[PDB]
């Protein structure tokens, strides 16, 4: 079922601890999905048997009935884990998750990024979010995965009327038989890094079109200081950053679901993982985020005036690139402040722009 | 993105022959095309996929009075590629009067091998220097890039004609063409005959056959510099995001380029770092100083380290720059290729903007006027006459390269509010 009702306090004993109740839930939720479905089923009679056992027993004591309940508990998470990662392809799931909500193939969204920016603007119920997945999967449908693909519904922030490059959203449904690690909430949780993850993608790519300043292309208050160069490097550093705190949790999570044989310490390192990428990724509330925002909005920003100017000309664009200067010093030293959590991708920095102190004395 | 390889001047085709034979190799192909039963990865950057899993590389051969075509005709390379791409002097200013009279057919190759690929984004260049052929003409051809194409790139792989002063006719050209490429080029990877043979002579026993180990040196340097564009890594894998980090002073665009194995036949990326910012090591030829630095590893690499690596590079001041700017060094890692017949997979490569090649310059800067205050070396040649009548082309290439100049000395500066 899963559409289960959950063990709590207003109707459990409160001599029985909690923890020995959420394994319970564990149990009881894998016999939920899998009584479903037909058109530990080979030792559900142990199981009976053991709450006959503990049903004899007229003084109850709790640290037998844990012992009881772990002995049930490690066979059931074993019957897990080996149904799970072998013939559901637990692995491949989370290989999917990868490539479409941390962007592990940022290849296909990079393209979709390519052929669409209107929604920069603002959408109205009717018909936007068609668009969106229609033009998604005809350019995955261009070259790698064309088999398959047609099965993410992309949605931004298409409940309509708001900007969505920062707001993408992403429905992709997973056998919930077969699979109870993923739950609505984790999937919503992924889909918000996704959002935090496509806007990034989309202003470095924005600002390399622009180094075509460099394919194409008078000194002192026009070439915009080739200010395309002080603010590309930097900002392509940084993605750099983000691209290896996700391959660092990824490989950690597929070593670690690889080394373990209980599905519940498969739950832990999921949840461990999630949580790592969103601190780490910026998403938890921190000056670092805050300087990751306004780098964001000064990158799109730029991209607005560099542009439409073609080559070196003064467009009355030296008011912009005032501005640009100096909120260019002040994520300077906000990008400092990011640079080194105790966490070696975020540590991977605060020698990299701290060295000659262009942006810690300017 | 994908792009096609021009290769121009007799050490230049040597270059790209050469190249195409270490891809033959670096790749499970045959040498007709057919892929193999030991080779998914990205096959279509310098491949198209043609009939039969045909991986056909998209070439242009260009030159004048045609030498190795025949060390082509007779190998199985002219059963790997060749549908019709091969065209069949000594000057700079008799190749560019003999490319301005078959301009337009050089140009129909140009535009039937950007028809042939599916996604043109730049046009690479194998291309030497004073090589014969290759001086005036290749000058001619980035001109026509630049006059037809300036939404696409152009990047050139190029040596450079340094003798330790030979030839007296090598500087004219050579500034001349470095005019060209500074104005209607868009990046230039910088390399030395005398750097490539001081190496040479160093890691092997040898001096004077030069140039076919320049060409695996040339090679494998292209190799390495496109092993994350060939084989899927997640960085910056189109051509323009990779050359965006690596140029950080718009005119300054030469790159050093250095390679930790200086012969392929353990360690870690701190030995290998501290190794790769050494001159000694760079296959390149006061205060002199980087603008910014990147490098790239492949190997059997601990990510970790390479985080500690980078912390104790820019910490122990060893890498060296004084910016305008916060223009740092980077790092990047790339997945080393399955299937090498190469063994002793780990592998380093720098990509960095130095001001010390401006000395390198400054000796051409010498020759040329040098050679005209003698006046016995210019050669008077007619060609050199109908090119321009009162010779101030050689003059302003001059300025060109002493703006080039100030600009290496100005981006040591922190200031770029003000160059010469």
């Amino acid at each position: 079922s899963l559409k289960q009702f959950s063990l709590r306090v207003e109707i459990l004993p409160s001599y029985i601890p909690v923890r020995v109740a959420e394994k319970i839930l564990f149990v009881g939720e894998s016999v939920q999905m899998f009584e479903n479905q037909n058109v530990l089923k080979n030792q559900e009679d142990t199981f009976a048997a053991e709450l006959h056992r503990l049903k004899q027993q007229p003084l109850f004591s709790l640290v037998d009935f844990e012992q009881v309940v772990d002995r049930i508990r490690s066979t059931v998470a074993e019957h897990l884990w080996k149904l799970m990662v072998e013939e559901s392809d637990l692995l491949g799931q989370l290989k999917i998750i990868k490539d479409f909500y941390l962007l592990g193939r940022g290849e296909l969204f990079q393209a979709f990024i390519d052929t669409a920016q209107h929604m920069l603007k603002t959408p109205p119920t009717a018909v936007t979010e068609h668009d969106v997945n229609v033009a998604f999967q005809q350019s995955a449908h261009k070259v790698l995965l064309d088999d398959d693909n047609l099965l993410p519904l992309l949605h931004l922030t298409i409940e309509y009327h708001g900007s969505g490059w920062a707001a993408l959203g992403l429905s992709y449904k997973v056998q919930w038989p077969l699979h109870i690690l993923f739950t609505p909430a984790v999937l919503e949780k992924y889909n918000v890094v996704f959002k935090y993850l496509l806007s990034v993608r989309r202003v470095q790519a924005e600002l390399q079109h622009c180094w075509a300043l460099q394919m194409q292309r008078q000194t002192d208050a026009i070439k915009w200081r080739l200010r395309n160069h002080m603010a590309f490097l930097v900002d392509n550093l940084q993605y750099y950053l983000q691209v290896d705190v996700l391959e660092s949790q990824f490989s950690q999570l597929l070593h670690q679901i690889n080394s373990t044989r209980d599905f519940e310490s498969i739950r832990l390192a999921h949840d461990h993982f999630l949580s790592n990428l969103l601190a780490q990724s910026f998403i938890l509330l921190k000056p670092v985020f805050h300087c990751l925002n306004e780098i964001l909005d000064l990158c799109h920003s730029f991209c607005s005036l560099v542009s439409q100017n073609l080559g070196p000309l003064d467009e009355r664009g030296a008011a912009q690139l005032s501005i640009l200067v100096k909120g260019f010093s002040r994520q300077s030293s906000l990008l400092f402040k990011i640079l080194s959590h105790q966490i070696n991708s975020d540590l991977a920095q605060l020698l990299l722009r701290l060295d000659y102190n262009k942006y810690y004395t300017q | 993105r994908e792009i096609i390889t021009l290769q121009l001047g007799q050490c230049g085709n040597q270059i790209g022959f050469e190249f195409w034979k270490q891809l033959c190799a670096e790749h499970g192909i045959s040498p007709e095309g057919i892929v193999e039963e030991f080779a998914t990865d990205r096959k279509d950057v310098f491949f198209y996929q043609a009939d039969d899993e045909h991986y056909i590389p998209r070439a242009v051969l260009l030159d004048l009075e045609p030498r190795v075509i025949h060390s082509i005709l007779n190998s199985p390379y002219a059963k790997l590629y060749n549908p019709e791409n091969i065209y069949l002097g000594n000057n700079w200013a008799s190749g560019f009067s003999q490319g301005e009279k078959i301009h337009e057919d050089i140009f129909d190759i140009i535009d039937r091998e950007a028809d042939g690929s599916d996604s043109l984004e730049g046009f690479v260049l194998c291309h030497s220097i004073a090589g014969g052929t290759g001086s005036g003409l290749g000058s001619y051809l980035l001109e026509r890039l630049n006059d037809r194409y300036p939404k696409k790139l152009v990047q050139t792989y190029s040596v450079f004609p340094n003798q330790d002063e030979d030839v007296v006719v090598q500087p004219y050209n050579s500034l001349l063409t470095l005019k060209r490429l500074t104005q209607n080029a868009d990046c230039v990877v910088v390399l030395d005959n005398t750097a490539l043979n001081r190496i040479a002579t160093d890691r092997l026993h040898i001096q004077n056959p030069s140039f076919s180990q320049i060409n695996q040196l040339v090679s494998t340097i292209m190799s390495a510099s496109t092993t994350t564009l060939r084989y899927p890594g997640y960085m910056n894998n189109d051509l323009i995001g990779l050359i965006a980090s690596l140029i950080p002073t718009p005119r300054l665009h030469f790159l050093m380029t250095g390679y930790t194995p200086l012969t392929t036949d353990k360690t870690t990326v701190l030995d290998v770092m501290r190794r790769l910012l050494q001159p000694k090591n760079v296959m390149v030829s006061t205060n002199h100083c980087y603008i910014a630095i990147l490098n790239i590893i492949q190997g059997e690499v601990d990510p970790t380290q390479v985080h500690k690596s980078l912390q104790r590079i820019r910490e122990r001041k060893l890498a060296n720059f004084i910016p305008w700017g916060p223009a740092s060094i980077q790092v990047a890692l790339s997945r080393k290729s399955p299937y090498l017949p190469s063994a002793h997979r780990v592998s380093g490569l720098m990509m960095a903007n130095h001001t010390s090649i401006s000395s390198l310059f400054e000796r051409t800067c010498r020759q040329y006027d040098k050679l005209r205050k003698r006046e016995a070396f210019l050669e008077q040649f007619r060609k050199e006459d109908m090119f321009k009548d009162n010779f101030d082309e050689m003059d302003t290439s001059r300025e060109i390269v002493q703006q080039l100049i100030d600009e290496y000395h100005a981006a040591t500066r922190p200031d770029y509010i003000s160059w010469g």
